[PDB]
RNA sequence: CCCAUAGUAGGCCUAAAAGCAGCCACCAAUUAAGAAAGCGUUCAAGCUCAACACAUCCCAAACAUAUAA
């Protein structure tokens, strides 16, 4: 069969979550963390990179990578930290066409494009939807007078919400 | 019993004979395979290896190309098509590009190739690649 | 559990320069080039609200398939007894 | 207005009709006229 | 297919489906070469192969298999169904699986 | 009609069918606008179960019915023809529409129960042990009921219970 | 997306006893035959009191398989007020041709048929779930079924003219129903 | 009947929620394939579907086929 679990770059764990998965297949665990993370041994320490194993029967692995998600390019790009808790209510973050488009460029050489083999007008058409699903708005003109009150807004609004969910946890943990 | 009002055509039918009418235009040659039961993870390869040498592989539905073909000039192109059938397009003649990766697969078999606006059968199509 | 790098948040330098579109260490993040040199169709790519059947044309792909996304839909509201 | 049969493989090579008129009237013409023809041909190809 | 792939291709050893796709009698030939080359069908024994050679020669359809024990069995597409072929070839795989063991 | 054959020689077998000539339709239908057969030859409501001659036609060489869309038969006549077999066959009219007897089945006789509009197969019925009253009577079914649009040629319609 | 939900969708509780007659169940409906702001609804073929055991059980049933968002319901039935004695309990006579429960909403009869019938079996009284298309059929082709009707004679027609003195053996009541009801059962194959 | 690639394991929460405890969304690549209609998982995975291509002892006897009187 085929595994394909996304993994932090340079972070692989022997432990749990992935840990237990290759024990049930039989393959080696310390050896896919020492070729991974000697593989992405550039790539930033803790970027999310999806990963791909091709696991024969003989329990044989090939190890496959790819760019990483779309999440962690927009959240970035925006400055954002966290996605929003509600989208369509509130925007998580302000990033120009531009920076989609750049996503898309770089995006548009991992290995589903190639299979999805569609023009790079589509590239963008579907990054755009994910930036909505985190809540990024994206304006064409945005100013950095105006990310500057959006984004202190924001971020105070999330430490509202941060606020509450931490009430909420006092009362997890009275339940 | 009364005859039927003949039933209008939907709008993806149309869609469907308009992408037809530039196949042609967009390619110059246009193969026909029939083996479909090739597994996807090798199918993803052969698409993957046809991108490397700009050649698409795409599937329609024979309910429409069959109308098309008999209006089309391309009459003979007809009873090729049946049953499940796909459909290999490249502006540039890449033929041995192409037959090259189709050996590798003995269950595939190409019915046929209009290439250069002409019906040519396999065994005249290997012929072309030399 | 998977760890994130805190994002520096400068208003200047995120427009500017994206972490997330450096993924290399070495590498740094890609500026952005005048607004001219980018395609134009990047400028015509839609924002709003995914578009009705009426707004979109009858005779396009996209209007067929989500008409055929539409149909799904139905059939899985239908199914939703069993 | 419709494209002719694909010959058969064992069957012999069929040339279109047009090819075959061209090789008659070659054949006619004149060594001395085919050499002037001869000439402006090749100025094309470069 | 999924007939088919519940017996699989134990006892056999190549298959030949000779047709030519011009001709119109060859729909079931073709059809029975897609049951075959399942994937669900053929990996059962990935040593076990298939001939689907293409002509324009004009002949009429035929299917070849070729076997261990048991003796070559030919069928003729043009005057026969998809089904009947596929169940007449079941049929007769399975009695030679029986010889072998 | 297509007759497939087999013919082991050489050590091998080749599987090959044979394409031969069928019985015409008798030109000239009296009611060409008929949909069916049935209709087409003014026979609805005018068969039996008796009328092998008309279901012979519609029925294999071993007693089997035939698809409709072969036969282009509708469904209501269809049924009727299925049922019209069913009972033709229990009354012993169809005696050479029967599987063959191979080599190793032995020729054996049994108890031969002469019987005729045999709704049900013999062996699923079970005894009226019971009667009831004669307000709630169990009677015995004769014929079949998709025929009580046939023909009647008598004032009392057919009794379809016994 | 045009429909709009109340801001109460489940069904409401009925009270056991108000807060403050066998006719009640005999003849057709002159009452909540239409329906009023919702397509489906179960249509009462039978005359049968209602008691509150029954509108606590359609009440659960109702809501658990409904969705609050997709679709919403109106009582038609009013809160027990008939008194029984054997007061040992309240019900509530429902007349044949009533809608008993309305359904309402982004739905489909076929989506809404499958609880809506299964309450309706439960009834004390015969119920089937009906749709606006399906109940409009059903008025449409009772009333087909009259006009194109061959017997030259009909209930209505012997009962009026009291042919053969049958008024003797029949209601006062019979004249309205004309047959088509018996009691509190209600005959629709009757025309 | 056929077969179901995949952004990605959507975000948020969830020890865990990967179509599927929930919340919010329900956008998208492909000619096509529901952020999912079931089943199934500690969560995954797996399996289908919608898509593409194709209470002594029964109780008259009997009877279907001759022009309703
Ligand atoms: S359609 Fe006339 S008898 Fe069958």
């Amino acid at each position: 069969g085929v595994i394909r679990a996304i993994v932090r770059a340079g972070l692989a764990m022997p432990g749990p979550p992935l840990g237990p998965v290759l024990g049930q297949r039989g393959v080696s665990i310390n050896q896919f963390c020492k070729e991974f993370n000697e593989r992405t041994k550039d790539i930033k320490e803790g970027i999310p990179l999806p990963t791909k194993i091709l696991v024969k029967p003989d329990r044989t692995f090939e190890i496959k990578i790819g760019q990483p998600t779309v999440s962690y390019f927009l959240k970035a790009a925006a400055g954002i930290e966290k996605g929003a808790r509600q989208t369509g209510k509130e925007v998580a973050g302000l990033v120009t066409l531009k920076h989609v488009y750049e996503i898309a460029r770089i995006k548009a050489q991992d290995e589903a494009f190639a299979l999805q083999d569609v023009p790079l007008s589509s590239v963008v058409r579907s990054i755009i939807g994910s930036a909505r699903s985190l809540g990024i708005r994206v304006v064409k003109d945005l100013s950095s007078e105006e990310l500057a009150a959006f984004q202190k807004e924001r971020a105070i609004f999330l430490a509202a919400q941060k606020e509450a969910d931490l009430a909420a946890q006092e009362e997890a943990a009275k339940k | 019993s009364p005859p039927s009002p003949p039933q209008e055509e939907i709008g993806l039918i149309r869609l469907l004979r308009r992408e037809i009418a530039a196949v042609f235009q967009d390619n110059r040659m246009i193969a026909v395979c029939q083996n479909v039961a090739l597994s996807a993870e090798d199918k993803l390869l052969m698409r993957h290896q046809l991108r490397k040498h700009k050649i698409l592989m795409k599937v329609f539905p024979n309910q429409v190309l069959k109308p098309f073909l008999e209006d089309s000039k391309y009459q003979n192109l007809l009873p090729l098509f049946v049953g499940h059938n796909m459909l290999l397009v490249s502006e540039e003649p890449k033929v041995k590009e192409m037959v090259r990766i189709l050996r590798t697969v003995p269950f595939l078999p190409l019915l046929g190739g209009c290439i250069d606006d002409t019906i040519l059968s396999r065994q005249g199509f290997i012929n072309y690649s030399k | 559990a998977l760890k994130d790098p805190d994002v520096c948040t400068d208003p200047v330098q995120l427009t500017t320069y994206a972490m997330g579109v450096n993924i290399y260490k070495e590498g740094q993040d890609v500026p952005l080039k005048p607004d001219a040199e980018y395609p134009e169709w990047l400028f015509e790519m839609n924002l709003g609200p995914p578009k009705t059947l009426e707004e979109l044309d009858p005779e396009s792909r996209e209007y067929w398939r989500r008409l055929r996304k539409q149909n799904i839909w139905r059939h899985n509201r239908l199914s939703k007894n069993k | 207005e419709a494209l002719a049969g694909a010959p058969l493989d064992n069957a012999p090579k069929e040339y279109p009709p047009k090819i075959q008129q061209l090789v008659q009237d070659i054949a006619s013409l004149t060594l001395l006229e085919i050499s002037d023809l001869n000439e402006l041909l090749k100025k094309t190809l470069k | 297919a999924a007939a088919l792939a519940r017996l699989g291709l134990r006892p056999v050893k190549q298959v030949r489906v000779q047709f030519c796709p011009f001709e119109k009698n060859v729909e079931s030939t073709r059809t029975f070469l897609q049951t075959v080359s399942s994937e669900k069908v053929r990996s059962t024994n990935l040593n076990c192969s298939v001939i689907a050679d293409v002509r324009h020669d004009g002949s009429e359809p035929c299917v070849d298999v070729l076997f261990g024990d048991g003796h070559r069995l030919i069928m003729r597409g043009a005057h026969l169904t998809a089904l009947e072929m596929l169940t007449a070839f079941a049929s007769h795989i399975r009695a030679r699986d029986a010889a072998g063991s | 009609f297509r007759e497939v054959v087999e013919t082991q020689e050489g050590k091998t077998t080749i599987i090959e069918g044979r394409i031969t000539a069928t019985p015409k339709e008798s030109p000239n239908p009296p009611n060409p606008s008929g949909q069916c057969p049935i209709c087409r030859w003014n026979l609805k409501h005018k068969y039996n179960y008796d009328d092998v001659l008309l279901l012979s036609q519609f029925i294999r060489p071993h007693g089997g019915m035939l698809p409709r869309k072969i036969t282009g038969l509708c469904q209501e006549e269809h049924r009727k023809i299925e049922e019209c077999v069913k009972m033709a066959h229990r009354a012993g009219l169809l005696p050479n529409h029967r599987p063959r007897l191979p080599e190793g089945v032995v020729p054996k006789s049994k108890p031969q129960l002469n019987r005729y509009l045999t709704r049900w197969a013999p062996g699923s019925v079970k005894p009226i042990y019971k009667k009831g009253p004669r307000w709630n009577r169990v009677r015995m079914p004769v014929g079949s009921p998709l025929l009580r649009d046939n023909v009647c040629y008598s004032r009392t319609p057919w009794k379809l219970y016994h | 997306e045009d429909v709009s939900i109340p801001e109460k969708p489940k069904l409401r509780f009925i009270e056991r006893a108000p807060l403050v007659n066998l006719s009640d169940i005999r003849g057709p409906s002159t009452e909540a035959t239409e329906f009023t702001e919702g397509n489906f609804a179960i249509l009462a073929l039978g005359g049968g009191y209602l008691h509150w055991g029954h509108f606590e059980m359609m009440r659960l049933t109702i809501n658990r398989s409904m969705d609050p968002k997709n679709m919403f319901a109106i009582w038609r039935v009013p809160a027990p007020f008939k008194p029984i004695t054997r007061i040992d309990h309240y019900v509530t006579p429902v007349k044949a041709g009533r809608l008993v429960v309305e359904m309402g909403g982004r739905c489909e009869f076929e989506e809404v048929q499958g609880f809506l019938d299964q309450v309706a079996h439960k009834l004390p009284f015969a119920a089937k779930a009906v749709s606006r298309g399906t109940l409009e059929k059903m008025r449409k082709d009772q009333e087909e079924r009259e006009r194109n009707n061959q017997n030259p004679w009909t209930f209505e027609r012997i009962a009026t003219a009291n042919m053969l003195g049958i008024r003797k053996v029949l209601s006062p009541y019979d004249l309205t129903h004309k047959g088509k009801y018996w009691g509190k059962f209600y005959m629709p194959k009757r025309v």
